């Protein structure tokens, strides 16, 4: 289906962590499961809500990146066009 | 100010 997105396994993987099912997502499902992930990880910094740090976590392997700012999701959405696969 | 109000902001 046009509107649905096939996570790559490690991507997969952060999604099922945050209570995702399945193999196939909207990119919508993709965003709230990731940000989930975030959230009860607690990955994002107490003060400055927008900025994630990730190194160590799976979430960094895949950005290449130690943190990231939800305010210039440039890197985001690079790690995203590379692990989803789309149609 | 939250992370959840930033993140919501990536989708429509
Ligand atoms: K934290």
């Amino acid at each position: 289906q046009i509107n649905q997105v096939r996570p790559k396994l490690p991507l997969l993987k952060i999604l099922h962590a945050a209570g995702a099912q399945g193999e196939m997502f909207t990119v919508k499902e993709v965003m709230h499961y990731l940000g989930q992930y975030i959230m009860v990880k607690q990955l994002y910094d107490q003060q400055e809500q927008h900025m994630v740090y990730c190194g160590g976590d799976l979430l960094g392997e895949l950005l290449g990146r130690q943190s990231f700012s939800v305010k210039d999701p440039s890197p985001l959405y690079d790690m995203l066009r590379k692990n989803l696969v789309t149609l | 100010l939250t992370f959840e109000h930033y993140w919501a902001q990536l989708t429509s």
